[PDB]
């Protein structure tokens, strides 16, 4: 579902013109995917600032916790941006594993 | 700090399972704490590190409670 049906390819109106290319651009195209999505089993925190912890299913009923797995998301950016000239300036990023 | 830590572990049904285990090898007393003084040596004796110790580094798992019984299983 995130790698297939979860692919933005959006177009917004440049909203700055205090530059010679700042008037020249009128919109830039967002455009991104997820590659990589993986869910862990549920962790927990005993420190508040210490390694997480594997979160046996009492504590959480016990604590009122949630038995959740985190959700770790890699994605590949893709921004292009339109002149008024025909041509396109494209950066392209990687975001590396995240929850 | 030594407080949200205590509720933590103390919550945590691994500490209740290496501490009755600890019970079984005679470890610790039979009985659950009375006063601060056994209840701070049941920690360090079922975690492994004292609290403060424990808020030192980042290791956990590693130093939990193993059975002195040395079962031989096979």
């Amino acid at each position: 579902i995130v790698k297939q049906m979860f692919n933005v390819d959006i177009t917004y109106k440049d909203q700055r013109d205090h530059t010679e290319i700042d008037k020249l651009r009128e919109s830039v195209q967002i455009q991104f995917n997820f590659t990589d999505v993986n869910i862990e089993r549920p962790q927990h925190r005993n420190y508040s600032q210490g390694n997480k912890i594997n979160l046996l299913p009492n504590k959480a009923r016990l604590c009122g916790l949630s038995y959740s797995g985190p959700v770790n998301l890699a994605a590949e950016v893709i921004l292009t941006a339109h002149y008024s000239n025909g041509r396109q300036e494209v950066k392209r990023a990687s975001i590396p594993p995240f929850q | 700090d030594t407080k949200v830590l205590l509720t933590e572990i103390l919550l945590d049904p691994m500490y209740d399972y290496a501490a009755t285990v600890a019970r079984i090898d005679g470890s610790i007393p039979m009985h659950k704490p009375r006063t601060p003084k056994e209840a701070e040596y049941e920690f360090k004796t079922v975690i492994g590190r004292t609290p403060a110790e424990l808020l030192s580094q980042k290791e956990f798992y590693d130093k939990i409670y193993t059975s002195k019984y040395r079962p031989d299983f096979t």
